């Protein structure tokens, strides 16, 4: 069975223009490779075939190179709008093997996150749970750390921290970080904290809530 | 208008199995090589087999020849994929896709037209369909030109669920599913201009197709 | 060709 | 998972003594201490035992006299890879040395003197008769003659041949597996110890082996050219040993009139794991009678030493020679077609090889390899291998019924073999494998799917400089399925494989540096045999059929070979300029 070594990540060239990945095959596949651009919860869309030829309607911007065992697969000018998984395969022989894939990261200006503290629902609360969210929104760069406070000290166990693929439109991250607490835990204290903390600003951003006030 | 529709997401118990479909439309059915290919989240595409329509004869990987059997139907219009005796190793997300060939060589073609993917999840685990719960902010004095509206989807499983907002009209960031204790939590948080809440009204509508359920939570 | 001594030797081309 | 081997011929068993061979990676310390551990058990049991020999170098084991009572326990021992009850064994420029397994040899020979060295090593089985007595006889008549043939003054095939004699059967002509085994572990630590070409002749035979085939596969590994006779029983070579072994040259012996050798009732022993046959009928040699005295003498072991001699005299000129090239050379410098197939029995005539051994007077050599037959199960395989250094370019089958599923050159433990599969209802199937050696060959084996849609039909090696050496189809519709007479891939090009446009097609696609590759085709409406052969400079790399009707195709040396109930014979002929 032919294997396929795609690189980790995208190899950035002339001034960050063109961003590209190699595929490389285990034995001389001749020209029968094929390229293909995978956005999440959609179907794998046909780029390059025949290691160099683009399909219809495919940009003049995505370039595909080599012939035996080293594959390039290039995007020129790559925009907000071009970020997926990328991934090659070999129709040489059969069983057809793909490479593992590899997903498209883009530099952008530093943006300062939204935060947004949300209380738990009457409905979550009489079902016997408290789960309490904060939206961190379109910040950049993707590194950022979360504190929760409950009646001003740390919280380190019940917090989940969901990214999002960095966003189509802009390039920016969205994470959500949800404390979840018992009612009866949640109904021991009154004032709930998110601080976040991004590199655009030294000073934290705090969002909080007090159960008391209204 | 040439296109491979997919059967939706299934849960299945250990050593059960499932035949998914797929609806072939705006081309000739028995004229395409149609073929099936398994995707697990950090591997990269598994060719299982491919099937001629009009012949019904099938191709397999020697790895799956156990596992899967094609089958065509070309009263119905697609192709059947059945997977036996499944383990949590087959739990991925199954792709349909058709083979174009534009010349006499054997690799003169390629794969133009794919289906969406079919998530299989081989578990115990009974279908949950979730709790739907509004994020809505409380007291306070407004600072900037919007407001930003939250759905927070938990307690449900298998991972398949879709959240859209009043019906399908803004920004909106879908956060990933995780795993809370056996059952997948997910939120989806909505931005609109301060004027139109909370005077007009925004509802998220979600939607767990393993458990056939549609919930629309009005935020007030 | 006839058996006589030698036949072996021309056969396996070593003797004309 | 530990077995026990005996022969399949009962009177040659010789129970009593038995081969112990242990794991892979056994060291001697490990044998010592099973065979200690043996003898102790046994000792509790009350049982006498006595080890003979502890093998070392070769292969890890020992050798026990002990009662086959205690065979249970023995298997039951650590270590334990299998046991093999002892048998019966027949007798039957560079400095370039030729070790002889056989009788003593008349050193002092005119023929041999000064030639021939006596290693003083001898493992040889008693007498049979309480009231036999040698007497004024020395017990070096096929011995000396074989040693004369090699490498005789005036009768000899390689004159210039150093030779070691080993005493490995008695004055009846009569040796055991164990002390051959002995012997050959002897070779190893020979050339352990020193440096030089080797060649091993081995002019004897039992019936099949596991173990003698094994320390041959071992010194064959180490580089060793062993050359062995086919067997004087007129019969199938793979049932006998060291004949079976397929890394050894087996010799069958032919007459004069280029016709196979009979031997009062018997005659040379035929089939597959024959790889080609040589004069072995009134051989002149040396006569241990006198230092000037001659006989001539016939039997495989006449032929297995001219191809002794031959192996000698290539290995004197190219020294560095591998055991692959000096085979494949072996055949190429054959007479080919020459013999008159009639003798044998019609069922083996298509596995014996027609080639009668030939001194010599950047090449592209290839050889084919019959696989044994497959069972008569619908799902059975035949599975033909070429040799470690060897690449598999060409993969045909053939079932006498003609109901074959097809065949596949599929990796198995990372080396390419042809395998051909049995179909429903079948009496069973033959693999024909074409195993070559190209020189800088860059090989791969490209699967192709069915193609029943209009296009796509046209299997070939797309990738520039990756020529088409040779083509195999496998049928893929299932048994239970419903069958439609197979059409046909349309052709285009000559340069693409052949096939159904229901059959999966493996196509062989080398690159190397003057490789040039060609197709031959000839067809005829109504035949039994189609044929087509390549000219004289080119090499038959890949042989297939164009049309159930057809009961297989096969290369016979240059030439492909369809066999039928138009028919088409389609060739690959390669050279490398
Ligand atoms: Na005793
Ligand atoms: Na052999």
């Amino acid at each position: 069975d032919i294997v396929m070594t795609q690189s980790q990540k995208f190899m950035s060239t002339s001034g960050g223009d063109r961003v590209s990945i190699t595929c490389k095959t285990s034995q001389n596949v001749g020209t029968a490779v094929a390229w293909f651009q995978q956005k999440p919860g959609q179907s794998p869309k046909l780029l390059i075939y025949s290691a160099s030829n683009r399909y219809t309607g495919v940009s003049d911007r995505f370039t595909g190179s080599g012939s035996g065992t080293e594959f390039i697969f290039t995007i020129s000018y790559a925009q907000s709008e071009d970020l997926a998984d990328y991934f090659c395969h070999q129709y040489s022989s059969y069983p057809l093997t793909f490479g593992a894939g590899t997903k498209l990261e883009l530099k952008r200006a530093d943006a300062a996150p939204t935060v947004s503290i949300f209380p738990p629902s009457s409905e979550q609360l009489t079902s016997g749970g408290a789960s309490v969210v904060c939206f961190l929104n379109n910040f950049y760069p993707k590194d950022i750390n979360v504190k929760w406070k409950i009646d001003g000290s740390e919280r380190q166990n019940g917090v989940l921290n969901s990214w999002t693929d960095q966003d189509s439109k802009d390039s920016t991250y969205s994470m959500s970080s949800t404390l979840t607490l018992t009612k009866d835990e949640y109904e021991r204290h009154n004032s709930y904290t998110c601080e976040a903390t991004h590199k655009t600003s030294t000073s934290p951003i705090v969002k909080s809530f007090n159960r008391n006030e209204c | 208008q040439v296109q491979l529709k997919q059967s939706g997401a299934e849960l299945v118990r250990p050593g059960a199995s499932v035949k998914l479909s797929c609806k072939a439309s705006g081309y000739i059915f028995t004229d395409y090589y149609i073929n099936w290919l398994k995707k697990r989240p950090g591997q990269g595409l598994e060719w299982i087999a491919r099937i001629y329509p009009g012949s019904g004869h099938t191709y397999y990987n020697e790895n799956f020849k156990d596992k899967a059997t094609l089958t065509a139907e070309k009263s119905s219009s697609n192709v059947y994929m059945q997977l036996s005796s499944l383990t949590s190793e087959d739990s991925a997300v199954y792709f349909c896709a058709r083979e174009n060939f534009y010349g006499s060589s054997y690799v003169d073609w390629y794969f133009d037209v794919w289906g969406t993917g079919t998530t299989v999840t081989v578990s115990s685990a009974k279908t949950t369909p979730p709790s739907v719960y509004p994020l809505a902010p409380g007291c306070g004095d407004t600072t900037g030109s919007s407001v930003t509206l939250g759905c927070l989807v938990k307690g449900y499983f298998p991972e398949s669920v879709t959240v859209t907002w009043n019906s399908g009209s803004s920004s909106v960031h879908t956060f990933p599913a995780l795993l809370q204790s056996g059952l997948y939590t997910m939120s989806s948080s909505v931005t609109v201009p301060s004027s139109t809440w909370p005077s007009q009204t925004v509802t998220c509508s979600v939607a767990h197709p393993a458990s056939s359920t549609t919930v629309d939570k009005k935020l007030e | 060709m006839e058996s006589f001594p030698g036949w072996n030797l021309v056969r396996i081309g070593l003797l004309r | 998972t530990a077995t026990f081997h005996r022969c399949a011929k009962d009177p040659w068993r010789l129970p009593g003594t038995y081969v112990v061979v242990l794991k892979e990676e056994t060291h001697l310390s490990q044998s010592e201490r099973t065979a200690r551990r043996l003898q102790a058990q046994a000792a509790r049991r009350g049982y006498l035992t006595k080890i003979l020999h502890v093998f070392h170098g070769l292969l890890p084991g020992f050798l026990v006299k002990m009662s086959g009572d205690l065979l249970e326990l023995a298997l039951k021992l650590p270590h334990v890879d299998y046991i093999e009850e002892d048998s019966s064994v027949f007798a039957q420029g560079s400095l370039v040395e030729v070790y002889l397994l056989d009788t003593s040899i008349q050193s002092d020979h005119r023929e041999i003197e000064g030639r021939v060295m006596v290693t003083d090593f001898e493992n040889v089985p008693e007498e049979d008769g309480t009231r036999f007595h040698r007497q004024a006889s020395k017990c070096d008549s096929h011995g000396t003659h074989l040693a004369g043939v090699v490498s005789g003054r005036d009768a000899g095939v390689a004159k210039g041949a150093s030779m070691r004699s080993l005493r490995v059967l008695n004055c009846q002509g009569k040796g055991t597996v164990s002390g051959t085994l002995i012997g050959l572990e002897f070779i190893r630590k020979s050339q352990l110890v020193q440096p030089g070409p080797l060649v091993v002749l081995l002019p004897l035979a039992g019936g099949y082996s596991r173990v003698l085939n094994a320390a041959c596969q071992r010194l064959a590994r180490a580089g060793v050219v062993l050359v062995t006779a086919a067997g004087n029983f007129r019969d199938d070579a793979c049932l006998y040993s060291p004949a079976s072994a397929p890394e050894v040259i087996t010799v069958g012996a032919t007459n004069a009139q280029d016709q196979p050798v009979t031997l009062g009732t018997l005659g040379t022993n035929f089939g597959r794991c024959v790889d080609l046959f040589a004069p072995g009928e009134d051989i002149i040699g040396a006569s241990s009678d006198c230092s000037t005295c001659f006989v001539s003498q016939s039997g495989t072991s006449q032929a297995a030493a001219h191809v002794a001699g031959i192996a000698a005299m290539m290995l004197s000129a190219e020294p560095e020679l591998t055991l692959a090239e000096l085979r494949q050379r072996l055949i190429h410098f054959s007479a080919k077609d020459v013999i008159n197939e009639a003798w044998f029995p019609e069922d083996q005539r298509v596995l014996t090889p027609n080639l009668v051994a030939a001194l010599p007077p950047w090449q592209l050599f290839c050889r084919t390899v019959w696989s044994a037959h497959s069972g008569p199960t619908r799902m059975a395989t035949a599975i033909a291998r070429c040799a470690p250094d060897e690449e598999l370019l060409s993969c045909s089958s053939f079932s006498r019924s003609g109901k074959r599923r097809g065949e596949r050159m599929e990796a198995q433990g990372g080396k390419l073999v042809c395998r051909a599969h049995n179909a429903f209802g079948g009496e069973g199937v033959y693999a024909i494998a074409r195993c070559c050696l190209l020189p800088q060959a860059n090989c791969s084996v490209h699967t192709a799917p069915p193609a029943e849609a209009s296009m796509g039909t046209r299997v070939h090696c797309h990738q520039q400089g990756h020529v088409l050496t040779g083509c195999s189809s496998h049928w893929e519709v299932e048994d239970l399925g419903t069958h439609k007479p197979p059409v046909l891939r349309p052709r285009g090009q000559p340069n693409q494989c052949v096939g159904h446009r229901e059959a999966s097609i493996h196509a062989s696609c080398c690159h190397a540096p003057g490789l040039e590759c060609k197709v031959k085709e000839h067809g005829i409406p109504a035949p039994e045999q189609v044929t087509v052969a390549c000219e004289e400079g080119w090499t038959l790399t890949g042989c297939s059929a164009l049309p159930s009707h057809v009961l297989g195709a096969y290369a016979v040396d240059n030439t492909c070979v369809v066999r039928s109930r138009a028919v088409t014979a389609v060739a690959i002929c390669c050279r490398s300029r």
